[PDB]
């Protein structure tokens, strides 16, 4: 299947309180391996992931002085963008950025993206030609016609079609992923007068991608059930609920369903007291 | 640019039992500017030992963090969490069920 090399990048100004502070996160397939953090006194890419140790101390340097430049960039960038914006010096605000490759099956480009927010809004974005830019306002028209002068588009398809697929490449390469099936069960609980809760819950699972659906004679209760978004239990693994409300005495006319890649095939399970 | 308001879910780890230890989640999601003050509170009382994951954000340019704190549930004890954030005129605060 298709994997992903991506990075994150946050820089959010504190006037007053100090200099920005800065993070790059780097993602291999959805799943964080480095991380930069600016807030400290001599601050270092570091691993995140079990694999990423086999690199040397000549990776590590690299990466860290190559950050370091980024981060006096955007320091630079978030005192730009007062200018263009017209706005004070006393305020906090936050560039965020999205970089990276995705390749499929075969080892051949899909996409590749560089895309930057201003504030939480889309500011520009690389096309995916990889030739031109998208301005999503008049401020970002200016860093467009910037670059367009000045062949970053050239420098960003040679990173892109170049560095980064070699690197995706080579990295996690060990290409297949984890998959840890859910367990499920269903609560019970009190509704006012003649009406119960039936929660399906699921459990332990991962990756997060997951369906739990409520039957009522082999139709999907859409409209009548509530659902959590799916969130980590912090050891990795994800939960998920949905319930209905169901007349008192019913509660076997009711059957969940999950559906997650890990099952054999998905789970269908009721309120067993 | 934008203000996005945090969602919070307040959840354990594991199926609490009580008297047996486990760890109280505060995710938060959604919220943008990334500055966000988040405290766990016993029956009232804020929890000194909160520890913090790491922020990230998504697609959508929207950060989220998870907030947690070990516990040892019991049948009457309270916890709920609180999350400050410039989107909100007040403090937010979200008290565990143990049903959800
Ligand atoms: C926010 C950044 C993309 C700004 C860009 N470096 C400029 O000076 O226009």
């Amino acid at each position: 299947g298709p994997h992903s090399l991506r990075y994150f990048v946050t820089a959010v100004s504190r006037p007053g309180l100090g200099e920005p502070r800065y993070m790059e996160v780097g993602y291999v397939d959805d799943t964080e391996f480095v991380r930069f953090d600016s807030d400290a006194e001599n601050p270092r890419y570091e691993p995140r992931a079990r694999w990423m140790e086999q690199e040397g101390p000549e990776y590590w340097e690299r990466e860290t002085q190559k950050a370091k430049g980024n981060e006096q960039s955007f320091r630079v960038d978030l005192r730009t963008l007062l200018g263009y914006y017209n706005q004070s010096k006393g305020g906090s605000h936050t560039i965020q950025v999205i970089s990276g490759c995705e390749v499929g099956s075969d080892g051949r480009l899909l996409r590749g993206y560089q895309q930057y927010a201003y504030d939480g809004c889309d500011y520009i974005a690389l096309n995916e030609d990889l030739k031109t830019w998208t301005a999503a306002d008049m401020a970002a028209l200016i860093t467009k016609h910037k670059w367009e002068q000045a062949g970053e588009a050239e420098r960003l398809r040679a990173y892109l079609e170049g560095t980064c697929v070699e690197w995706l490449r080579r990295y996690l390469k060990a290409t297949l992923l984890r998959t840890d099936s859910p367990k499920a069960h269903v609560t019970h609980h009190s509704r006012p007068e003649d009406k119960v809760t039936l929660r399906c819950w699921a459990l332990g699972f991962y990756p997060a991608d997951i369906t739990l659906t409520w039957q009522l004679n082999g139709e999907e209760l859409i409209q009548d059930m509530e659902l959590v978004e799916t969130r980590p239990a912090g050891d990795g693994t994800f939960q998920k609920w949905a319930s209905v409300v169901v007349p008192l005495g019913k509660e076997q006319y009711y059957t969940c369903h999950v559906y997650h890649q890990g099952l054999p095939e998905p789970l269908t399970l009721r309120w067993e007291p | 640019g934008i203000q996005k308001t945090p969602q919070i879910q307040v959840y354990s780890r594991h199926p609490p039992e009580n008297g047996k230890p486990n760890i109280l989640n505060c995710y938060v999601t959604q919220f943008h500017p990334p500055h966000i003050e988040i405290q766990m509170l016993k029956n009232g009382k804020k929890i000194p030992k909160v520890e913090m994951s790491d922020m990230s954000f998504s697609k959508d340019w929207s950060f989220y963090i998870l907030a947690h704190t070990e516990f040892t549930p019991t049948e009457t004890d309270t916890y709920a969490c609180r999350v400050k954030h410039d989107s909100m005129a007040e403090p937010k605060t979200v008290y565990w069920d143990r049903d959800m």
